[PDB]
């Protein structure tokens, strides 16, 4: 009744790529910035398909 | 469906080997008797040929009818070929190497996925006998199961120039192959052996047994020296001619060693390192099915 | 140059082990302010000689 | 029997077996590809073996 | 040289050498020595180098072969010089 | 698949397995007569990342 099965994978999903994109070690300043704004997008595409 | 004879398709009249030479069709052996050697200090020793691989390369969804003995016969001979296994069509032998498959091995060389009219053919099981071994041309390439291209040649060397003697002891001196030749011998006799129906050669090589298969290899021990002997000259280091008194002696430098050249000459044709690779596979599972 | 050499090769950030033990993380690199919320410092703020 | 070659001999054939392609077949065409660039040029490597 | 500055010298290069790793529990492993100290040499600009920086673990191995092969199918290269 | 060139050197380059994951959800099919041509970009990504 509240519940969506698909949107709750597709949190799975990208909780999942996000401690993936944490995990990820980067060398140079600018990736280590872009590493950390992706978490967000994914986190507005998660809202996006919910 | 051709059936086989007692002893291979090689009884066949269909099927000889012949290289044209002094203005007819000579028997390989015929040929073999012209060639003459001169010993060098330095010495082959065969070691024991490393067995090949169970795995049968996946003969992977082909429509079309591979023209197999086409493509054997010109990675080994061919003047022209090169880069032999970035097609690698080698593999659709073990389409064949099924029982029971749908698939024919025509006597045009060709592998057929199905048996179609007018198409005369080897008997299947001979062909899946021999497709069971060649297949593995198919995986000639892969890194895995490349086979040595240097010390199979010795094997090469004792076949061909080898005496009783030096091949029962297993070694003998690097020879230096010559004979009286007409111009051009060597690219007309790798024609006139790039043209044999090798497959029947084969096909008996493979499913022959007992004492059928022994009558085999003495009948034939010539054929495969000729074909040992085209390689012979695509790996041989050079190929000089000398007068001798109005007469020409061809001269290949040497028996059983493999320079690895892959420059092109004038004289013989040559390996380019995909047909090094082919050839020392062939050689390997060739020399391995004519010792048993 | 040179104590700038040792310094940096000590490592640009360091991090805080349970034990409370600074480790440094041995490699060149600029800062980003992402970094500051996470466990890592910069290491001229150390304080450790 | 092999038939003799026809350059074994002096004789004239004037009819031959020429080979030859088909229109499916062509050879000497220009040919199209999609070129795609390296994302940053500061990411290239130029070294390893 | 006076042996004082040799060693004291000598000692503080060698305590400036941070070769990177990540220590584990398994009895089996080993770092990959050479590997790690190139890739320490060349600041990890190299493939190798920066593979060193992405996966200290690479270098960790059991099997003495397999630690290079690791970085040969990482890096898809047939050698490293 | 219309192949892809990508490194898979900065983070954001997730993006691109995001775009294969959320096409494997919404198009499980096509994916999977597609998947084996996704399958040569995702090993870059793994040689890369894992």
């Amino acid at each position: 009744t509240v519940t969506n099965e698909f949107a709750s994978r597709f949190r799975t999903i990208v909780a999942t790529l996000a401690n993936v994109v944490n995990e990820r070690a980067v060398q140079d300043d600018m990736q280590k910035a872009t590493r950390s704004c992706t978490k967000q997008w994914l986190r507005h595409l998660e809202t996006q398909f919910d | 469906m051709l059936q086989q004879p007692t002893g291979g398709y090689t009884t066949l009249e269909q099927f000889a080997f012949t290289i044209r030479n002094d203005g007819t069709n000579a028997t390989p052996t015929q040929f073999l008797q012209l060639l003459s050697y001169e010993a060098t200090e330095n010495e082959l020793v065969k070691k024991t040929i490393p067995t090949p691989e169970t795995h049968l390369p996946s003969a992977r969804n082909v429509p079309g009818n591979v023209y197999i003995e086409d493509a054997i016969t010109q990675a080994l001979f061919g003047i022209s070929a090169q880069n032999v296994n970035a097609h690698g069509y080698f593999s659709r032998l073990s389409a064949l190497a099924l029982p029971n498959t749908s698939a024919r091995l025509g006597l045009d060389g060709v592998i057929y996925n199905s048996e179609t009219i007018n198409i005369p053919f080897y008997d299947p099981a001979a062909v899946a006998n021999f497709a069971a071994t060649y297949a593995k041309l198919g995986n000639a390439s892969t890194p895995r199961y490349r086979a040595d291209m240097i010390d199979i040649y010795a094997h090469v060397g004792l076949e061909l120039a080898g005496t009783d003697a030096e091949r029962a002891a297993g070694v003998m001196p690097v020879k230096r192959a010559k004979f009286d030749s007409w111009e051009g011998s060597l690219i007309s006799l790798s024609r006139d052996v790039v043209n044999w129906k090798i497959l029947a050669f084969l096909i008996d090589l493979c499913s022959l047994e007992g004492e059928a298969l022994r009558a085999f290899k003495t009948r034939n021990r010539d054929v495969f020296r000729m074909m040992l002997f085209i390689m012979s000259t695509a790996v041989a280091a050079n190929v000089v001619n000398r007068k001798v008194t109005k007469r020409v002696d061809r001269v290949l430098e040497y028996i059983g060693v493999n320079s690895m050249r892959t420059a092109g000459r004038t004289a013989t044709i040559t390996y380019d390192l995909s047909r090094h690779e082919f050839a020392a596979k062939f050689l390997q599972l060739t020399f391995t099915r004519w010792n048993a | 140059p040179v104590e700038y050499g040792i310094f940096v090769q000590r490592g640009a950030t360091y991090t805080i082990n349970a034990a409370g033990e600074f480790e440094f993380s041995g490699r060149n690199e600029k800062w980003d302010q992402a970094l500051y919320l996470s466990e890592h410092f910069p290491a001229l703020f150390s304080d450790v000689p | 029997q092999v038939g003799i070659p026809k350059l074994e001999v002096d004789h004239i054939s004037f009819s031959n077996v020429v080979s030859m392609m088909t229109a499916n077949i062509r050879t000497g065409d220009d040919m199209a590809v999609e070129r795609v660039n390296p994302d940053d040029v500061r990411a290239i490597n130029i070294r390893n073996a | 040289i006076p042996a004082d500055e040799l060693i004291d010298n000598l000692h503080s290069w060698m305590r400036s050498v941070h070769l990177l790793h990540v220590r584990s529990e398994d009895n089996t492993l080993r770092y990959n020595w050479m590997l790690g100290v190139y890739a320490r040499s060349t600041n990890y600009t190299t493939p190798v180098g920066q593979l060193v920086v992405n996966a200290p673990a690479i270098l960790n191995y059991s099997n003495p072969q397999d630690a290079f092969n690791s970085v040969f199918v990482a890096l898809g290269i047939d050698y490293i010089d | 698949l219309k192949k892809i060139a990508e490194s898979f050197e900065d983070p954001s380059s997730i993006v691109v397995v995001l775009e294969f994951i959320l096409f494997a959800l919404f198009f499980p099919t096509e994916f999977n007569r597609i998947k084996g041509d996704i399958q040569n970009v995702l090993l870059l990504f793994f040689s890369r990342w894992y």
